[PDB]
């Protein structure tokens, strides 16, 4: 499903494992110029094996590579094979490394899971209850809670929600508290010192409210 | 620690010199129902007004309309300093003129026909400088107040005379129509009306919070529903109401252009609104350009798709722009845009409920004389499932119905039409019933 | 306070020389059923007529059919005078002619074919510049008038001379075919007929309204069927 951290987990990877990382980002090939297009997708690579060892990152694959049934055009496909011809291209002892990410198999293209390129596909499916909670957590790390503030319940309450939608509950929760304080600061007229932001607490009805907003 | 300071916030009562507080912060004040209160705000500007209690209204916030914020410079949300003023005199003189782009058309006496019923027996307390609304006519007129007597502000009892002199004047530059559009043109929907303001409160509003913080604004907005139910209007009164810049992208007046001259005005598009933020970018029509790829039977109809999806993306949270949407359905459009990066938040624009419906047929009335048998209550309670587009229309053509009996009769004078005519124009339930068959 | 003044508005009768009021709009004028009656019109424009009662007609209102509008200027829904004409004297001499484009195609004897059943024992009464029609051998002939003896203005009595003499004549620029498209060529539909016309009755008739009021015509209009 979309949002699930794909595009998180890949750029963690690469920064965690100090590799160097290149991201092709779907849709941003596909506004270019018809073969400009493919100018640009050798490039990632040939960039990508100067600066090894790499990750090459396509975000939003299905964007490119389609199945050839949803493939009504010759530039549309022009592509679709000139992937795969890079893919191959792709030496092992390049140790390069290329991750991709789609919403789901049906989408794309059947050939790329051809044992010689995306052999292996890695299942990042929705979170569970403790992972939601360690989600809320991960984006509740730079703002002062509220000792009534129970994320445990958060995450119980939240059947599947992916960590987008977690962590954009958490986001308009956070600028719920600023709305009210920003009444206060008003006021005052004054723009806002860190001091002014270290006060700033964050609360359960806070919480309660961006809840309401829905995905 | 600043009491006499004030949050801006929505009329209740939508009469032009009234504002109201809550009951406390009168208690606060020293300020008591009826008294005439100040209000100074930006620019230098003052506004005078009668005050009153609201049980509703936040203790915080003051309750006013456009015509008030208007002369105080200010938008929604804003804050101004209210203060007593019970030095101010009966006026004399008052020396009123219009603007004229809120009179080209109606012909006739402006002294009797707008400004008589409005000054009457109401004690208005106005200001040397302020600019005010009148409803009759079919039409609204605007007025600016050159010169009073006791200047410069003064109550206008009964006694005052009202010079009429002359000519019509010119807008000047940043004083706003009261004519635009904005928030108290909308109805039925509430909810969804401030929904869309906070999320968009913040970046457009508060511009430079959000490169001094790491947390990031709303992007896209994207507005569900049945079609004619207030989208594109809702929007531009947003913009015009949080004076944000505004740049529209009308889904088919895009896909007319040629191929690749599409994509090149939808980046100028974007580039513009981002010279001219903080800004809505509003998409009119989206499911004209994005479309499910299933639909996107062409290379060029696709090119396009992606290349929202760019600028969508090449849109910083720190550009404080936000962009808003407008579709039919969400099955109409490209799932992809509704991924949390772009258009994450979506507002059901749904239909009105007899309440709504109500409020809106208010909405477009508030120009006409109606005769007291019109029974608007009535109206919205039968016509279960109108959306804002029908119930408007039933509005003009129910009025174009009263033009047509009174214009068989001025047929006969053979004259084209003076406002005084006009005002003396009344619209009747038998008017009304009428516009129901169509 | 404008009584003579009068609307106009369709033909139930649509006999040429024909109009038609309400039964108190001649009890008003002092008029009577067969009385003919001057009309006046925009562009210095008269034609005369016979009068009628007709029962359903509104008292503001004048029903006529398109030959006579025709020779007023004038269209549905405008205002004309009407005043009584009893000085009205039998006619000697009438010099008709056809408008050349309702009669290229046809030969032979006009004052026999279509003139003569025309006026025959009709007592219509006619008017110099008159433009009138005709209904016969498969086509509408278009008739002017060019001079009456008693001019301007004469009745058609049996005695008369119809003068056929020579030349189809041109149209002139104003003067609309009688031959082209309008109201009394339909049928069936009536309600229809009449929710299209009212929508663009206000913008197309009185396009000035609409400058000076905020509220908006229909722009468009659809045709299902
Ligand atoms: N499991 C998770 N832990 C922390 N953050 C997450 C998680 N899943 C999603 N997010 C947040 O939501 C976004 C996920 O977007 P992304 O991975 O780019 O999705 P996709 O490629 O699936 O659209 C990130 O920007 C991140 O802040
Ligand atoms: N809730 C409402 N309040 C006031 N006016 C409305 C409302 N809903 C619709 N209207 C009227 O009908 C029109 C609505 O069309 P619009 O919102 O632009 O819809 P769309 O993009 O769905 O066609 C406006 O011109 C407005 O005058």
């Amino acid at each position: 499903p979309p949002g699930t951290g794909k595009t998180l987990i890949a750029r963690a990877v690469a920064n965690e494992t100090g590799a160097f990382f290149f991201l092709i980002n779907g849709p941003e090939i596909m506004s270019k110029l018809a073969g400009e297009s493919e100018s640009n997708l050798r490039k990632a690579f040939e960039e990508a094996e100067k600066n090894a060892p790499a990750i090459i990152f396509i975000d939003e694959l299905d964007a490119i590579a389609p199945k050839r049934e949803k493939t009504h055009g010759e530039v549309e496909r022009r592509i679709v094979s000139q992937l795969l011809t890079l893919m191959d291209g792709l030496k092992q002892r390049a140790h390069v490394i290329v991750m991709a990410a789609t919403n789901r198999p049906n989408s794309i293209d059947p050939a790329l899971r051809r044992f010689g390129r995306f052999d292996r596909e890695v299942d990042i499916g929705i979170p569970d209850a403790t992972g939601r909670l360690e989600i809320l957590q991960i984006h509740t790390k730079n703002m002062k809670l509220a000792d009534d503030v129970d994320l445990e319940q958060v995450a119980n309450e939240t059947h599947g929600h992916v960590g987008a939608d977690l962590a954009a509950l958490c986001s308009e929760a956070a600028l719920q508290a600023i709305r009210k304080k920003m009444d206060l600061i008003d006021l005052e007229d004054e723009t806002i010192d860190a001091e002014v932001m270290n006060s700033l607490a964050v609360t359960m009805d806070d919480f309660r409210w961006a809840l309401s907003q829905s995905n | 620690n600043r009491p006499n300071r004030l949050i801006v916030d929505e009329a209740i009562n939508e009469d032009n010199s009234v504002v109201s507080l809550s009951q406390p912060k009168m208690d606060e004040l020293q300020l008591f129902r009826g008294d005439t209160v100040l209000l100074k705000g930006k620019k230098r500007r003052e506004a005078v007004c009668i005050v009153l209690s609201d049980d509703t209204c936040s203790d915080e916030k003051i309750r006013m309309n456009r015509v008030v914020r208007n002369n105080l410079r200010v938008r929604l949300g804003d804050v101004i300093s209210i203060q007593p003023c019970p030095d101010v005199k009966y006026g004399k003189r008052i020396h009123v003129l219009p603007i004229d782009d809120t009179v080209e058309g109606i012909t006739g006496n402006l002294f009797e026909v707008y400004l008589k019923p409005y000054f009457l027996e109401a004690y208005r307390p106005i200001r040397k400088g302020d600019i005010f609304l009148v409803r009759g006519g079919m039409r609204a007129v605007e007025f600016k107040v050159v010169e009073t007597d006791p200047s410069p502000y003064c109550i206008v009892a009964p006694d005052t005379v009202i010079h009429c002199e002359g000519e019509p004047i010119k807008r000047e530059d940043e004083e706003e129509s009261l004519n635009e559009v904005g928030y108290d043109d909308i109805g039925g929907c509430r909810k969804q009306l401030a929904q869309i303001k906070e999320m968009v409160e913040l970046p457009l509003r508060h511009p430079a919070l959000f490169k001094a913080i790491g947390v990031k604004p709303p992007r896209g907005i994207l507005l569900y529903g049945p079609p004619g139910t207030g989208k594109t209007l809702i929007a531009r009164a947003v913009a015009n109401e949080t004076g944000a810049f505004f740049f529209l992208i009308n889904g088919p007046e895009i896909m007319s252009k040629l191929a690749g001259e599409s994509e090149s005005n939808l980046r100028k598009a974007f580039e513009e609104a981002e010279k001219n933020a903080p800004a809505i970018i509003f998409i009119d029509e989206l499911d004209a350009i994005a479309p499910k790829r299933e639909k996107t039977h062409g290379e060029v109809e696709r090119r396009i798709v992606s290349q929202l999806l760019t600028l969508m993306d090449g849109l910083k949270q720190r550009a404080h722009v936000i962009v808003m949407a407008a579709t039919n359905r969400p099955n109409s459009i490209d799932p992809a845009l509704r991924r949390f990066g772009r258009f994450d938040r979506e507002v059901d624009i749904g239909i009105p409920d007899a309440t709504g419906r109500l409020e809106i047929l208010q909405i477009h009335t508030k120009n006409m004389k109606l005769a007291d048998d019109v029974d608007l209550e009535q109206v919205a309670n039968e016509t279960h499932g109108h959306v804002g587009a029908d119930l408007a229309a039933l509005c003009s053509e129910a009025a174009l119905q009263a033009i047509r009996k009174k214009m068989d009769l001025i047929d006969l004078e053979d004259e084209t039409i003076d406002a005084e005519v006009m005002n003396s124009l009344a619209v009747t339930m038998d008017d009304f019933r009428w516009a129901l068959s169509q």
